[PDB]
């Protein structure tokens, strides 16, 4: 796990790779150790421990990771895929510390898709916010929950301008 | 007559209460003046290191004037 | 790329500020409490643990600003200022 | 140039607009000088009433009245029926104001916490805000999503949005303490007069202190931008100078119509007087005053101009020995 994390020269699969030597592990422990409790409880604190090696890498790649899945433009273009991808991605986030990381670079992205072109899923963007609340508190996306009610007021706002225009 | 021409706009604005908010909640003065503790050596004798904040209800304050009260 | 520079520098930001409101939240609940303890808090109480550099300019300016006190003779330990 | 109707009338034919001199300057005298009782509301279910406050809502829907056990009753304004009763405070409201838009109800009480809140009135009646130190709250009067509250002599202005508190502004030198200090916005909201003192909203400096005339009230703004009232004293909120005084003002809590060329309100000392007055909003020269024989806890018009709402108490003046309608009168 550590050789992971420890490497920023793959930086861009590192979520991916931390994530799938999680679920090997686990499934390990699950098949043949017979969810013994030593393994189970001790997986987790391992996985933290090592995956908050970084300055908070990890939290630039989920955001990233999440971003680049739930743009309009080479979409999936499916829910099951969008939500899939976000929520192994994002399960990640809950191990590492400076959150903030994400917000600051998720919120530049989100920001685009709010104004120019299309978002994959407004629902696959929905989900994301509430993952997000989930560990870390209501308050962390006071502001990204926010960004997306101001142009859901904007729809509304545009039309009574054209009214008056 | 062109060889270009727009049919669609989308402009783009940035909303703020400016609601003479140049002003403070708890400190009254302008928020472009000094934090009552920075118009002499009280809280500091650096003037020019007082600095504006902005808050999540379309309006900004001092820095200062607002963050001493964390300690309360 | 310069749109990364951006969000990076907006995370220091927020980091720095959590740090200053961070230390006045920290000791009021604890009124005698070291460096080594305020960083251990700090672990807790910010989003991002601050290093011991940043953490010791952001004390010595807190102390200026009547938050925090030295006590017991010693640079590493502090005391809540009401 | 004739006094008489029927020659300012006939005049109209060949002198449009109203016919003769003066117009509304005049003819006001004539409406606002004549008032008979329509109507009155009462509490559902109970012998006798305790109003202490009311407002028509933003639509004209309905009448909304507080009760002294700061309750909020909703009246059909045609009919009179009770139709909706939701709780505010635990004690007597003192005054009740909603938005134009009509989604939320500015409520306060004269005691009970929190003093002020913000009320929701579209869907559900639930809370966005407390303020548990603000007596008095306010519209603004351009921008309705900044609100004012009144914390004895500190003015507490806040967007609705959140309740977040944005600005305040006092001077406890400069305040006169008046017993019923309200806060308020002038008509381009970058004015507030707190107890006698005008605010600058653009520095939170006072821009000028006015002698204290009076002990019970501060104050309240003409809707033309150039006038405002303290108690008595007409002022030029532009330059601060004095314009006028009309003593038929003293004691009266003048506020103006829908229009700003009516302005009326009910006489204070259950510190109450037992009449109403109306006043020409051109110079404030008093119309008259209504004989209604009842202590008046308060009042308020309607958009149209058609029916004052005022809050009577027919019964001794006591705490419990007490009965204060909401009895409206035709102009």
């Amino acid at each position: 796990g550590t050789a992971i994390v420890i490497n920023p020269e793959k930086d861009k699969d590192m979520v991916q790779d931390l994530l799938d030597f999680k679920d090997k592990v686990d499934h390990v422990i699950e098949v043949c150790f017979q969810k013994n409790e030593r393994f189970v409880n001790l997986m987790k604190e391992s996985f933290e421990t090592f995956i908050n090696k970084r300055p908070n890498k990890p939290a630039e790649l989920i955001a990233k990771h999440v971003d680049s899945k739930l743009r309009a433009g080479n979409k999936e273009a499916t829910d099951e895929e969008l939500e899939r991808t976000l929520d192994k991605i994002m399960i990640l986030f809950r191990f590492i510390h400076g959150k903030d990381v994400f917000e600051a670079f998720y919120k530049k992205d989100l920001a685009k898709r709010l104004l120019v072109g299309k978002s994959a899923s407004v629902d696959a963007e929905k989900s994301m916010l509430s993952k997000l609340k989930h560990e870390c508190g209501a308050a962390f996306t006071s502001k990204l929950e926010g960004m997306f009610k101001d142009m859901e007021l904007s729809k509304d706002i545009m039309v009574h301008f054209k009214q008056h225009m | 007559k062109k060889r270009f021409e727009v049919k669609k706009w989308n402009a783009v604005a940035l909303w703020a209460w400016d609601i003479v908010v140049d002003n403070c909640a708890i400190c009254r003065n302008h928020i472009m003046d000094l934090c009552i503790e920075c118009q002499a050596n009280q809280a500091s004798a650096t003037s020019e290191e007082c600095t504006v904040a902005w808050g999540v209800c379309n309006h900004a304050f001092h820095f200062h004037c607002i963050s001493r009260w964390l300690k309360t | 790329v310069e749109e990364q520079v951006s969000t990076t520098e907006r995370v220091f930001q927020d980091r720095q500020y959590q740090i200053d409101a961070a230390i006045v939240r920290i000791m009021k609940m604890r009124k005698t409490l070291g460096h080594n303890l305020l960083v251990s808090e700090l672990y807790n109480q910010l989003k991002f643990p601050v290093k011991p550099g940043d953490l010791k300019k952001r004390i010595e300016s807190l102390i200026d600003r009547d938050y925090m006190e030295r006590d017991k003779d010693n640079p590493n330990q502090y005391h809540y200022v009401a | 140039a004739p006094i008489n109707f029927t020659s300012r009338l006939n005049r109209r034919a060949s002198f449009p607009k109203y016919g003769g001199v003066d117009g509304g300057c005049f003819d006001r005298h004539l409406i606002f000088s004549r008032f008979r009782p329509i109507s009155v509301f009462r509490e559902a279910n109970e012998d006798e009433s305790g109003f202490t406050c009311c407002a028509f809502s933003a639509r004209e829907r309905f009448l909304m009245l507080g009760t002294c056990t700061g309750q909020l009753k909703l009246y059909n304004v045609f009919s009179g029926q009770e139709e909706a009763s939701y709780n505010c405070h635990n004690s007597a409201i003192t005054h009740l104001e909603p938005s134009r838009d009509g989604s939320l109800l500015l409520t306060s009480a004269t005691w009970s916490q929190p003093l002020s809140a913000l009320w929701g009135m579209k869907s559900v009646f639930d809370m966005k805000h407390s303020f548990t130190e603000d007596h008095y709250v306010e519209f603004s009067k351009h921008s309705q999503d900044r609100v004012i509250g009144t914390k004895g002599d500190i003015a507490h202005i806040y967007d609705i949005q959140t309740g977040n508190k944005l600005l305040t502004l006092f001077n406890p030198d400069l305040a006169n303490n008046y017993k019923r200090n309200c806060a308020t916005f002038n008509p381009t909201d970058d004015l507030v007069l707190n107890d006698g003192v005008l605010w600058d909203v653009r520095s939170a400096q006072a821009i000028h202190k006015f002698d204290k005339f009076n002990m019970n009230i501060s104050g309240v703004f003409h809707p033309n931008g150039l006038e405002v009232i303290i108690n008595t004293e007409i002022w030029d909120l532009r330059t601060f100078h004095l314009l006028h005084t009309v003593p038929a003002l003293d004691q009266c809590r003048v506020v103006f119509n829908h229009t700003g060329t009516v302005m009326y309100g009910a006489m204070l000392q259950s510190p109450f007087g037992s009449s109403f007055r109306t006043f020409n909003a051109t110079d404030y020269k008093p119309i008259a005053t209504i004989d209604v024989k009842r202590n008046i806890f308060d009042l308020c018009t309607d958009t149209k101009d058609c029916y004052l709402a005022v809050i009577e108490n027919q019964g001794s003046m006591d705490a419990l020995n007490m009965d204060t309608v909401c009895r409206l009168y035709e102009v």
